[PDB]
RNA sequence: GACCUGGCGGUGCUUCAUAUCCCUCUAGAGGAGCCUGUUCUGUAAUCGAUAAACCCCGAUCAACCUCACCACCUCUUGCUCAGCCUAUAUACCGCCAUCUUCAGCAAACCCUGAUGAAGGCUACAAAGUAAGCGCAAGUACCCACGUAAAGACGUUAGGUCAAGGUGUAGCCCAUGAGGUGGCAAGAAAUGGGCUACAUUUUCUACCCCAGAAAACUACGAUAGCCCUUAUGAAACUUAAGGGUCGAAGGUGGAUUUAGC
RNA sequence: UUUAAAUGGUUGUUUAUAAAAAAAUUUACUUAAA
């Protein structure tokens, strides 16, 4: 489309918690979760609104 | 010992599909999520109603499928629409489940405001990943 | 009669192969790469199995941490397990002598060699590493004992010892792969000119989580810059600056260079370790090949990799475990 | 149909709390000021004395949507640490993995 | 993007156990499908609490449940027009009565929209989710009553009547009505004229030139009462034009040549009735021929919009004649103009589309080259539509004619995944068609696989439940056609279907069987040949008997030959 | 609530307990021991309790070429629906209920002369069918291991014959 | 039963030519239907002396979200359908310090674009 | 809306388009109760008085 | 009587343990104050865990609510095609502890012991072949290191009917539901933790070249008391800050924890 | 060859067979007449 585009990515985040590994007591055993969330950034210029 | 989603070995003749043979420290390694939508990415919102939306789900296909499903739903939301992809048996009649095809996405579709797809897969048997 | 409860088809059915199945599957590879290039658009004959795994990556985009459980379109050589053929015919005798044996392919090899020893004494390195058990088993189709494959190398060794023709040096190199030596010695940094014409190498330095990057200027009069501030006055402690003498003071070059580096991340002291491995490297560009390989036996070019261990969780520390209660 | 009474308890003080709190917070924005009489403060602090005990934002809990659970449930999902487990570990929640590093 | 010709339409599931495989089969699982979805809606509807809770942003009205009762329960003349939108024709026809009765005052507007619902569905509850030959207008009915009750009448009181009771085949009293119209002095609208020019032709049985003068009359009327005709005014014309079958042609005509100088653009639908009119059971066509031609060279090109609702049914009529005429070349133009735009959107129902390809490919394979006919059966099949068994056996017979052969096992397969794996039909003419001529080795092996394939057809009829026939050309094909391919074993089996089934072998048959024997050098099977024929007494068999004793016979076969004659 | 109910395999594995504590080592014997019954065998999609009929689903989709519209059963045609599952669920029960004739041994509860039928068909298609198996002891012997104690094992002693003279015992 | 069970038809990959217009198969986003795709792809990590697992009944490519409908052909295709849309830069504005003369204002916004019902 | 839920969902098994498996445990349950004997009480006519 | 298998031996020999058994290395706990559990006692006034494998444990959390407790009052087809935190974790699913800081479990066969319970290795080899599971390999984190994760079968009828579900038994004008108010203390003992006893210290500036302090006005409370503020409808109580106050404590008995 | 080192309530820790079945829909317009 003619559109001058250059792509970068920005550094991910991973987010992450602990849960507990037993339904009752056991407190020294967790489970550990996390989310991951990675990035790219489309950098676009010199465009018309239509 | 740790029990989370873990099938346990038998006597090698317990057929198991690809998901249920791979424990929960597999989920990004060897087998990937049966649910893929944006409330879970950083700086998302209503993470919870989807939550609510995909238990429900499960639920009702098992339940309006009875003895059909394959395996596992894998529910895709893009944008405004959502879509349930459903490995089925090949035992039901066609009629049925083009009846069924059409009840589902027209009832959910109602219930949870937005275009509902119900896109199926047909095995002839389910599928053994291996014998535990 | 009691029926005792029968068994079903068996269970475990382990999968075999069959040639005229391999066969279907290569005629369906062929077909499915020529469908690739046109998906793709793509000369189907100029299309290579590089860019067919470029393809089948864009199309199916897998993230799974583990290669071997992404999508795959390769070769059915590639994929299915070499097995071995028949080894009866029709009127059931088999075809080798040694088949009784259940290892006629090791026990073949193994006559074999022995009969090269017995005619070679009735006539009379670094790089190559001993094929391992799991690719000799490869060649051979067949499973072997670790004590099956040292009796192997050991008359493999002993054919070596002993005067060999062209012949049977060749048929030893066929159980001989190629080892590609890591060399140790250190990457010289480009000598880059300023606007001045001065020379001047640049290098990184990393320790903990502090990044150095060091300008050494080729001549100078021992001049160190750490983020635009003169050393002693960013670096007030004494050990400090100890760490910034070390690489020139090993080589003899105090009070012959200038040195303009940045500094971020970490506390006071991984600053001064990260800056003391930029420099090193920087100045690897002035100095003799042989005084370079004296400053990696000392430690100046080498990343230290010690970090802060994570805390794990129903511990105190890293390694600090809660107080134990016997009772 | 509420898992228990426990949740159906806090379903209604959370529709209550929701029905008063225009009028909570306006008697609120009274008392929480110097500016106005102290006379007019005291009466202030009878009038959201008087409303129902349920209109309280502080008696509500945040329990598992699921099972009730009222404590280990964790805000982002409003699940409890056991339901969310058996969601995440059987793969059914987008981009939810074990962390291990 | 374009059609993707080896998939069915969109609508069905993508997946080959759910894919329709027939004609009938994509007719009930649509059917199925909508079912599906009414059972969903009944259920919304029954229950809207359940389906009351909105979590969409934009909110979206139509994924909302539907209320049809009336929430107005106080009696008064505004309560009542909500009853009337809702086309509750007893509640509102009721609720009418009750208000006249109190006394109150109902506008002559809301007593003509109550005329309005009550005209067109004819005093009679429309169709609801749960709770053709006659005439439907009934004497006794509320149209009728209200009407006579009304203070005042105006003109459109009068001409929703009227239009109701034409609607209704009461042709004779809606004449009736328009002559108490005139008697009161009042202009009729363009839609009442419309109807009345049906009741014209329909009420009585008189000849042609009566009609003509009677529409002619209310075409007089029109002007005179300045109504400016509209495009069903000519539409509804022709399709009355269309009983008096040869009388009408030059007058229909006139019409048309009357739209066009008016100003009125005809319309598919115009030019359907037209075609319809001229193209009746005649072996000439003439005049046909150039109404068609004419009428094509007009439309080339042209962008079509729903203007009549007959405006579908065109297309299968442009087709049905150009298979008429046997004219390729007008045909390909019928399908140009389907083609451009979106004109195919006029093709009509499934059963108008089937009906159109089924005429339009059974003329493309009869009259043009099989190699331009094959590609048309690859872009319409399935894609397109499923063919009829019928349809299969002419293109066996357009490859016939082209003597490409080599594709009638590939017919065969397509043909089991259409569903006719057990017409009879379409299996006897593929087994004759193969065993007519001999063939290369190559050709007469793959022929031999296609018979082994229709024999377990015949084997795994499904009509076996009723009873199974195996036809004595089929038998006699499919022994024929493995002697020539070699697999002599095979066909030997067959020898004992012919008697079991008493069938009659042919001479061919039994003529080519010597050779197999003759090659074999086996006296006791060339007697099995000469004992079957004698059995049913063939001549051939006698003489045949003669010259295989003295080619190869044992001794002791030879005096039991003639005894057993 | 909806959202606590489980499954049919999760609601019978529980229910039945047969992995537990009171099975590892013969603790608990319970005559009362609970059998499975699959729920789902004699329903038909789209039968349900208000007997609506579902054209394409419960009942035919076209009747007399005609589409059939949703329409619901008679009180008194549902309750024969319901009566007939009623009674098509006792007469599947009846016949689990049924013992059938076994022929017994040298006691009613000895393993001792019952016939095991004909040894199993070779692989190379090879077959016993002359042959004949009876039992004639059949033991619980026991080993102790560090891991479990009693390990619990079967020792059965059976005799084959082909009744002309072929005869031979194994373990 | 008058026939028996109802028998699936061969896959539509089988009739598929290797130079058909494939972005009239998967026009729009779709999920990944085995007959409809003519690559033998496996997928699944593979048991020991085994194979990743084949695509029919594959639950694995069911979850990834495909390209298919995205091939390089069919998105050339669909700029070029997609060029009369577009309005033509200000060739004046060559660069960012031309911009600022002639436009010294900027205004930010952001569209957030999420999964779901609102 | 746990009452929306199971009231639907409760409709839905009536109307014979959902199979609950767990309501039908729990029928079967309290069905092989009656013929045991163990019947829930009449309200207010109970054992007690 | 004689054996088989296992366990155990203050049983032999040999080789070893790498934060590990001893010797050794460093900082701690047991002494003081305070915080927070538990046991006892107390209260009209929860429950569960409770050698290793309980004791800042279910709780990433109790002023009302939470709540399941106590007192009083009220309701009876009841938010639910009811309900019950009523009994049974010795009926169970689910999720786990533990050996495991392990490497074994094992179908299907074959052979040995005269065809007994059982047993099955020697490589210059003598009866074992072994699918599958675990280890391993791979993967995550910063490497191929390390750390995570993983860790089968079984052991302790180990933990949990109080996450939720559920078998059996029990309650149904009450063992169910709702409202108001209230208890959650310390004679005593004890686990874990926090802050200290100071000069390698205390205060200020600074963030490492300083000035002062340094024993009855020193070091030392996050305690007590008073006041203010924050949150809340509600604070003697919860938290924060200020003022006042300046106590025990002077390096800790037997014993004991962690770290390569 | 080589210090001393006692105790642990009662009873409970092992055998008879296995599994349902179903049913179809039933190939190609428009129109009209009396
Ligand atoms: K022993
Ligand atoms: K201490
Ligand atoms: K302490
Ligand atoms: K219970
Ligand atoms: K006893
Ligand atoms: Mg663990
Ligand atoms: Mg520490
Ligand atoms: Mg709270
Ligand atoms: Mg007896
Ligand atoms: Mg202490
Ligand atoms: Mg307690
Ligand atoms: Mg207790
Ligand atoms: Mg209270
Ligand atoms: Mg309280
Ligand atoms: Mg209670
Ligand atoms: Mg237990
Ligand atoms: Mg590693
Ligand atoms: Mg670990
Ligand atoms: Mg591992
Ligand atoms: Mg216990
Ligand atoms: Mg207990
Ligand atoms: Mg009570
Ligand atoms: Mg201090
Ligand atoms: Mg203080
Ligand atoms: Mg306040
Ligand atoms: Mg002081
Ligand atoms: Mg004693
Ligand atoms: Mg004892």
């Amino acid at each position: 489309l003619g559109i001058s585009i250059k792509v970068h990515e920005p550094p991910r985040k991973i987010e992450r918690f602990t849960l507990l590994q037993s339904v009752h007591i056991y407190k020294k055993h967790r489970v550990q979760y996390e989310m991951r969330t990675l990035y790219r950034c489309l950098e676009l210029e010199h465009l018309t609104g239509s | 010992k740790n029990r989370a989603a873990r099938v346990r070995v038998s006597k090698g003749d317990k057929p198991v599909t690809y998901e249920e043979a791979h424990a929960p420290h597999y989920i990004a390694h060897r087998k990937g999520w049966l649910s893929l939508h944006t409330g879970n990415l950083d700086g998302e919102d209503h993470a919870a109603e989807r939550t609510v939306e995909d238990v429900f789900l499960r639920k009702f296909m098992w339940g309006t499928f009875p003895g059909c499903l394959a395996d596992q739903l894998v529910l895709k939301r893009r944008g405004n629409q959502l879509e349930i992809c459903a490995v089925v048996l090949r035992q039901l009649s066609p009629h049925k489940y083009y009846f069924l095809v059409g009840y589902s996405e027209t009832l959910l579709s109602y219930f949870y405001k937005c275009p509902v797809r119900l896109h199926l897969q047909t095995v002839p048997s389910k599928v053994v990943y291996k014998y535990l | 009669a009691f029926v005792i409860p029968k068994k079903n088809v068996p269970t475990s059915k382990r999968e075999t192969y069959t040639e005229d199945f391999i066969k279907k599957q290569i005629e369906e590879f062929n077909i499915g790469k020529r469908h690739l290039a046109n998906m793709m658009g793509e000369d189907p004959e100029t299309f290579t199995q590089e860019d067919i795994d470029r393809a089948i990556a864009y199309l199916f985009p897998s993230g799974l941490f583990e290669k071997r459980a992404r999508p795959v379109m390769k070769h059915p050589e590639q994929i299915f397990p070499r097995q071995r053929a028949i080894q009866w015919g029709e009127d059931g005798r088999p075809f080798h002598y040694l088949f009784y044996t259940g290892k006629q392919s090791y026990y073949s090899l193994m006559h074999d060699v022995y009969g090269m020893l017995l005619n070679l004494e009735k006539h009379q390195v670094i790089g190559s590493r001993w094929l391992i058990k799991e690719e000799l088993e490869e060649m051979l189709v067949e499973k072997l004992s670790d004590l099956d494959y040292m009796q192997f190398i050991r008359l493999l060794e002993k054919l070596l010892t002993s005067q060999c023709g062209a012949a049977e040096e060749e048929f030893v190199q066929r159980f001989r792969r190629s080892v590609t030596l890591e060399s140790k010695k250190q990457l010289i940094e480009p000598v880059q000119y300023d606007e001045q014409g001065m020379a001047f190498s640049k290098s990184e330095g990393k320790r903990k989580t502090a990044k150095a990057e060091a300008i050494v200027y080729k001549h100078g009069s021992g001049r160190i810059k750490v983020n635009g501030i003169d050393y002693q006055l960013y670096f007030p402690i004494t050990q400090d600056r100890e760490q910034l003498m070390f690489p020139f003071h090993f080589v003899d070059r105090l009070g012959k260079h200038d040195v303009t580096c940045t500094v971020s991340g970490g506390g006071r002291s991984a600053q001064a370790g990260a800056i003391r491995l930029a420099m090193a490297k920087a100045l690897c560009s002035f100095v003799t090949e042989d005084e370079v390989e004296w400053m990696r036996q000392a430690g100046l070019l080498t990343t230290d990799p010690r970090v802060r261990e994570r805390k794990k969780p129903g511990q105190e520390g890293a390694r600090r475990k809660f107080t134990w209660k016997k009772r | 149909h509420y898992v228990d009474w426990r949740m159906w308890r806090d379903v209604k003080r959370r529709k209550m709390a929701y029905e008063y709190a225009d009028e909570r917070l306006r008697i609120n924005s009274l008392r929480k000021n110097t500016i106005l009489p102290k006379i007019l403060q005291d009466v202030a602090d009878e009038e959201i004395a008087a409303l129902p005990r349920d209109s309280c934002p502080v008696r509500i809990r945040n329990r598992c949507v699921m099972t009730s659970r009222p404590r280990g449930v964790k805000r982002r999902w409003r699940l409890s640490r056991i339901v969310f487990r058996h969601l995440a570990d059987h793969g059914q929640l987008s981009g939810i993995q074990r962390a291990t590093w | 993007v374009n059609r993707d010709t080896t998939a069915v339409p969109y609508v069905f599931q993508d997946d080959p156990y759910l894919m329709p495989a027939s004609s009938l089969e994509s007719r009930s699982f649509l059917l199925a499908k909508k079912s599906g979805e009414n059972v969903a809606k009944f259920i919304i509807n029954s229950y809207p609490k359940y389906f009351q809770k909105d979590i969409a942003e934009p909110h979206i009205p139509c994924l909302m449940p539907e209320y049809f009762e009336p929430q107005i329960k106080d009696i008064s003349e505004a309560a009542l027009k909500e009853r009337i939108e809702l086309r509750k024709v007893k509640a509102s026809v009721d609720m009418f009565d009750q208000l006249l009765q109190a006394g109150t005052t109902v506008s002559l507007e809301t007593t003509n929209s109550l005329l309005d619902l009550l005209c067109y569905y004819g005093d009679q509850e429309p169709s609801t989710d749960y709770h053709q030959f006659g005439v439907t207008w009934r004497a006794k009915n509320n149209a009728e009553r209200i009407f006579s009750l009304m203070p005042e009448k105006n003109e459109h009181s009068y001409c929703t009547m009227i239009r109701g009771m034409v609607k209704h085949r009461a042709y004779e009293q809606a004449l009736n009505l328009y002559t108490e119209l005139l008697n009161n002095r009042l202009h009729a609208d363009v839609y009442t004229f419309n109807a009345l020019i049906e009741a014209t032709v329909c009420a009585i049985n008189e000849k042609f030139e009566e009609k003509w003068s009677k529409i002619l009359e209310l075409l007089r009327h029109m002007v005179a009462q300045k109504v400016k005709p509209n495009l069903q005014t000519f539409n509804t014309i022709l399709k009355c034009l269309r009983r008096f079958h040869v009388f009408a042609r030059s007058p229909a005509l006139q019409v048309l040549r009357e739209m066009k100088a008016i100003g009125i653009e005809p319309s598919l639908a115009t030019y359907h009735h037209i075609i319809r009119l001229f193209d009746q059971p005649g072996d000439p066509l003439k005049r046909s021929s150039f109404i068609i031609y004419d009428i094509m060279n007009e439309l080339m090109g042209k962008r079509f919009s729903p203007k009549d609702p007959d405006d579908d049914k065109f297309f299968q009529s442009a087709m049905s004649i150009c298979s008429s005429l046997r004219d390729l070349e007008l045909a390909y133009q019928v399908h140009g103009l389907l083609k451009t735009g979106d004109n195919w959107k006029f093709i009509g129902p499934d059963q108008h589309r089937n009906f159109y390809y089924s005429k339009f490919f059974d003329l493309i394979c009869l009259m043009e080259q099989i190699d331009v006919t094959l590609k048309w059966y690859e872009d319409l099949i399935p894609s397109a539509y499923f063919p009829h068994s019928q349809t299969m056996i002419h293109l066996l017979q357009a490859l016939d004619v082209a003597n490409r052969l080599e594709v009638i096992p590939k017919i065969w397969k397509d043909s089991k995944e259409y569903g006719h794996t057990f017409r009879s039909d379409l299996r006897e003419e593929i087994l004759m068609l193969m065993a007519r001529d001999k063939h290369p080795p190559e050709l007469q092996v793959a022929f031999a696989d296609c018979a082994a394939d229709i024999k377990s057809a015949y084997e795994s009829q499904p009509i076996r439940q009723t009873a199974q026939d195996w036809p004595a050309t089929s038998l006699n094909c499919i022994a024929i056609l493995f002697l020539r391919a070699g697999r002599t074993q095979e066909a030997w089996k067959m020898l004992g279907l012919f008697r079991k089934h008493n069938k009659i072998p042919r001479s061919e048959l039994l003529n080519e069987l010597m050779d197999s024997a003759k090659v074999s050098n086996s006296p006791s099977q060339a007697i099995e040949v000469v004992e079957l024929a004698s059995a049913f007494s063939l001549p051939i068999c006698e003489g045949l008997t003669q010259r295989v004793m003295s080619d190869f016979a044992i001794n002791q076969e030879q005096k039991e030959a003639l005894s057993n004659l | 609530s909806f959202f606590t109910k489980l499954t049919a395999d999760e609601l019978w594995k529980g229910a039945l307990a047969e992995t537990g504590a009171g099975a590892k080592k013969g603790r608990g014997k319970r005559t009362k021991k609970k059998k499975r019954k699959d729920l789902n065998r004699g329903q038909i999609i789209g039968e349900g309790r208000y007997g609506f009929l579902w054209p394409g689903l419960n009942v035919p989709l076209m009747k007399n070429g005609a589409v059939q519209t949703i329409a619901q059963r008679s009180k008194e045609e549902q309750e024969k629906v319901e009566a007939d599952m009623i009674q098509q669920r006792e007469e599947w029960d009846r016949k689990k209920k049924m013992k059938v004739k076994r022929e017994r041994g040298w006691s009613g509860n000895s393993w001792g002369g019952i016939s095991l039928g004909p040894p199993d068909p070779g692989p190379c298609g090879e077959t016993y069918e002359d042959f004949d198996t009876r039992i004639l002891e059949v033991r619980n012997v026991f080993t102790m291991t560090a891991k479990e104690g009693r390990k619990k094992s079967i020792r059965v002693l059976v005799a084959v014959g082909n009744g002309k003279g072929a005869a031979g015992f194994s373990i | 039963e008058r026939p028996p069970r109802r028998k699936a038809l061969p896959p539509r990959t089988e009739k598929m030519a290797v130079d058909q217009d494939w972005p009239s198969v998967y026009p729009v986003a779709a999920p990944f239907k085995p007959s409809a795709v003519p690559l033998p792809v496996r997928m699944g990590y593979p048991v020991k002396k085994g194979v990743p697992m084949a695509k029919e009944g594959n639950l694995e490519l069911l979850k990834i979200p495909n390209f298919l409908h995205l091939t390089p052909v069919a998105i050339k295709k669909h700029c070029e359908a997609l060029k009369d849309f577009c309005t033509e830069w200000p060739a004046a504005l060559d660069s960012d310090e031309k911009c600022e003369k002639h436009f010294p204002i900027e205004i930010d916004s952001t569209d957030y674009v999420s999964s779901g019902p609102s | 809306n746990h009452h929306t839920y199971a009231e639907l969902m409760q409709t839905l098994r009536f109307l014979g388009l959902y199979r609950d498996e767990h309501q039908d445990f729990m029928d079967e349950q309290k069905r092989l109760k009656k013929l045991r004997g163990k019947e829930k009480p009449k309200k207010g006519e109970g054992k007690r008085a």
